C-alpha cells in the first residue's frame, strides 16, 4: 500500500555525498531501520526529559540536550553545530 | 520547510510522526528542523565510510558487507551501535596473535 | 566609487544582517511572513503572493 | 594433491569464512528445529520465511559472539583447545542464562 | 524429532571458524546445541506472545523484530 | 604469634560479606568527585544525595567487576588476580569497543 | 587527588568481591576503570542538570543518568 | 511546600496482611516505592509498544495481560495472570 | 473508592491518573488499572513474603534492606528480574569459592 519509507531521501543524501555510487535494496532497508531506531531513541529520551522537568511540550532545546545525552563527544559536538546552523538559517 | 531549512530529510513527515508519537502534548516548530538536521548528519557520517568501504574493494553498489565493515572501522560508531547487529554482515577480518604459526 | 570606504562602512551592517537569507525563495517567504499572506497559504503559494 | 601439518586448513578456513558473508547453518534443519520448539508452546502455526531467516541471523550472531568471548577466554588461559568450562565462564560473565 | 542434531558437527565447526576458533574439542558441540536451544526458547516464547496478541494464526517477521527489540539484540534490515 | 596465609584473608571475606555499610569513605571520594566534575562547568554545588548515590554505585560496580575478575583468574588455573583478568572481563562485558 | 582511594580500601573491595590474593597493578587498573565510569556518569548527570538550568546536581539527575546507562538504582526515589 | 506522594500506607497494609508480626524501616519503604515505580514504568512501556505495533490506541486489560506475561518470568507471571483475571472478574461482575 | 470494589490495597484512581499524565497512549480503558493494581500487589506480596522469611533468618522484627537484598538474590526468578538493578545498602550474598578453601 502506501507504506512510507525513507528511500528517496537517503538517495539524495548519497547523491550529495558520493555522486556516482549505487546501493542495494536491503542496504536501504538497513538505513531505514537505522533512521527509525535513532528517531525513537531521541524522541523517547526527549519525552523522558519532558517528564523529568514537568514540561508538557517540546522545543528544540530538549532535542539538543538529548543528542548530548546519546552520542559521545565529537559526533555530538558536530551534530550540535549542524542543528544550530540549520535552526538559525530556518 | 525543507527548502526553508535547506535540508533533505523532510521536516513535515517528521512533524506528522511527532504528532502521532505520544511524546508530549505540544510540538514546537523548530524541533523537527533540529532533529532532521541531526539525522542528516548521521546518515552522511555513515555513507561517507560506506563510500570508503566500496572504494577499498572497487565495488560500485554498496553492499551490507561494506556497511558492516564501515561501522566496525569507526571507533565512535562502534561505541554507539555495539548492541546492534546488522543482517548479512559477517564480522571484521580478525586474526589473533597466538593463532598464526610461528 | 570604490574608494568611498564610508559607503561600504555603513553598508556592511546591512549586508551582514541580511546575510541570514542566502537565496531566493526563503527571501520571498520572509516577505510573505509579513506581506498580507494569510497564514496557511502554503509556502509555494505564499511565494507566489 | 598432498597433506601438510594440522593448522594450515584452519587458517585457510578462517580466511575463507571471514571473506565469506552468508549463512553457515543450513535452512531446513533450522526450520524444523524452530517448528519443534514452536509447536510445544502453541499448536498449528504458520510461518513467514523471512521470520525464520531472521531467527537464523540472530542465532548466528549469538553464537559468533559466544565464540569470540570463548576464544578470548581460551587465549587468556594459555590454551587453544577450548573446553566447555570456557563457555561456562563466558555465559557467567555475560550474565545471560 | 531429534532436530537438535539437525545442527550438524560441521555447522558448529563452520561457526567456530568464522568466529575465529582454531582448536575445537569434542565436548563443545552439545553444550553449544543446548545454548542455542535456550536462546531459541526465549525468542520463540516472545514471538508466540506477540502472535497471540495479534489474534492471528500466523507469525510475522515484524513480530520477531519487535521481540528482538524487547531483548536488547536489535536486528535491522528486515523492516521495523 | 603468626597465622598462615588465607586465615586472615578468608576470615575477612566472611567478615566483609555481611555489613553493607560503605568502605570508600566520604571526604576523599568527595574531593575526587568534585575534581572529576570540575572540568565540565565551573563551581558546581552538590547535594549530599548525589554523592551518596555515586558512592553506592561505585562500590557495587566494583563488587560485580571483582566477581567476574576472580572467576576469570580461577578459570585460567590461578589463585591470584592480575590486571589482564580485568581487561578480559571488561572485553567480555562490551565496555571496551 | 586520585590518591584518596587507598590501597587497603581497594583490598576491602576485593574482599567483598570474592578475591583472596591481590597483585600490584590491580590498583592502577582499578583507578583507571573507576575514572572512566565516573566520567561517563558525571557527564550524563551534568547534561541533565544543564537542561534543568540549575547550578546544583540533584539526586534525580544521577538516578535518571544511571537509568540511561542501563544500571538502574533503587533506594533514592526514581 | 509541594505536596509529594509515595506508596507507604498501601504497601504497609499489604505487609500487615501477610506478616502481622513484622515491622519495616522507612528506608525499605523508599526502596519498595522505587521498585513499584520501576515495575510500573516497564509495564507502561510494554503497553505502549503493544499499542504501537497493533495500530490501536484503546488500552484494554488484554494488552496489560500480554505485557505482564512478557516482562515477568514464567510461573510468577502465571500466578500474576491468575491474580489479574480474578480481580477483573470480581470488579466487573459486581460494581 | 473503586479499590474495595475490587478488594485490593492499591488505588485505581491514582494509577488511572498516571496513565494519562504519562501519555502512554491516548485513552485508558476501564478495568486495566485494576488489573495492574492486582499485578503490582501480587509482586510486592511475594517480595515481602521472602523479605519476612529473611527477617526470620537474622531474628529481627523490622525489615532491614540487607534482608531485602538477600531475599531478592536467593530466588531464581527474583534474581532474574532484579539482577540488573542494584539496591542501595544491599550488599551481596554470603559467597565463598570452595576452590579457595584451605586444606
Amino acid at each position: 500500500s502506501r507504506k512510507e519509507s525513507y528511500s528517496i531521501y537517503v538517495y539524495k543524501v548519497l547523491k550529495q555525498v558520493h555522486p556516482d555510487t549505487g546501493i542495494s535494496s536491503k542496504a536501504m532497508g538497513i538505513m531505514n531501520s537505522f533512521v527509525n531506531d535513532i528517531f525513537e531513541r531521541i524522541a523517547g529520551e526527549a519525552s523522558r526529559l519532558a517528564h523529568y522537568n514537568k514540561r508538557s511540550t517540546i522545543t528544540s532545546r530538549e532535542i539538543q540536550t538529548a543528542v548530548r545525552l546519546l552520542l559521545p563527544g565529537e559526533l555530538a559536538k558536530h551534530a550540535v553545530s549542524e542543528g544550530t546552523k540549520a535552526v538559525t538559517k530556518y | 520547510r525543507s527548502s526553508r531549512a535547506g535540508l533533505q530529510f523532510p521536516v513535515g513527515r517528521v512533524h506528522r510522526l511527532l504528532r502521532k508519537g505520544n511524546y508530549s502534548e505540544r510540538v514546537g516548530a523548530g524541533a523537527p528542523v533540529y532533529l532532521a538536521a541531526v539525522l542528516e548528519y548521521l546518515t552522511a557520517e555513515i555513507l561517507e565510510l560506506a563510500g570508503n568501504a566500496a572504494r577499498d574493494n572497487k565495488k560500485t553498489r554498496i553492499i551490507p558487507r561494506h556497511l558492516q565493515l564501515a561501522i566496525r572501522n569507526d571507533e565512535e560508531l562502534n561505541k554507539l551501535l555495539g548492541r546492534v547487529t546488522i543482517a548479512q554482515g559477517g564480522v571484521l577480518p580478525n586474526i589473533q596473535a597466538v593463532l598464526l604459526p610461528k | 566609487d570604490e574608494n568611498d570606504w564610508q559607503m561600504l562602512e555603513m553598508l556592511k551592517p546591512c549586508i551582514e544582517e541580511g546575510f541570514v537569507i542566502q537565496d531566493k525563495e526563503v527571501a520571498l517567504d520572509f516577505i510573505g511572513r509579513r506581506g498580507s499572506a494569510a497564514l496557511g497559504i502554503r509556502r509555494e503559494k505564499r511565494i507566489q503572493y | 594433491p598432498h597433506r601438510y601439518r594440522p593448522g594450515t586448513v584452519a587458517l585457510r578456513e578462517i580466511r575463507r569464512y571471514q571473506k565469506s558473508t552468508e549463512l553457515l547453518i543450513r535452512k531446513l534443519p533450522f526450520q524444523r528445529l524452530v517448528r519443534e520448539i514452536a509447536q510445544d508452546f502453541k499448536t498449528d502455526l504458520r510461518f513467514q520465511s523471512a521470520a525464520i531467516g531472521a531467527l537464523q541471523e540472530a542465532s548466528e550472531a549469538y553464537l559468533v559472539g559466544l565464540f569470540e568471548d570463548t576464544n578470548l577466554c581460551a587465549i587468556h588461559a594459555k590454551r587453544v583447545t577450548i573446553m566447555p568450562k570456557d563457555i561456562q565462564l563466558a555465559r557467567r560473565i555475560r550474565g545471560e542464562r | 524429532r531429534d532436530n537438535i542434531q539437525g545442527i550438524t558437527k560441521p555447522a558448529i565447526r563452520r561457526l567456530a571458524r568464522r568466529g575465529g576458533v582454531k582448536r575445537i574439542s569434542g565436548l563443545i558441540y552439545e553444550e553449544t546445541r543446548g545454548v542455542l536451544k535456550v536462546f531459541l526458547e526465549n525468542v520463540i516464547r516472545d514471538a508466540v506472545t506477540y502472535t497471540e496478541h495479534a489474534k492471528r494464526k500466523t507469525v510475522t517477521a515484524m513480530d520477531v523484530v519487535y521481540a528482538l527489540k524487547r531483548q536488547g539484540r536489535t536486528l535491522y534490515g528486515f523492516g521495523g
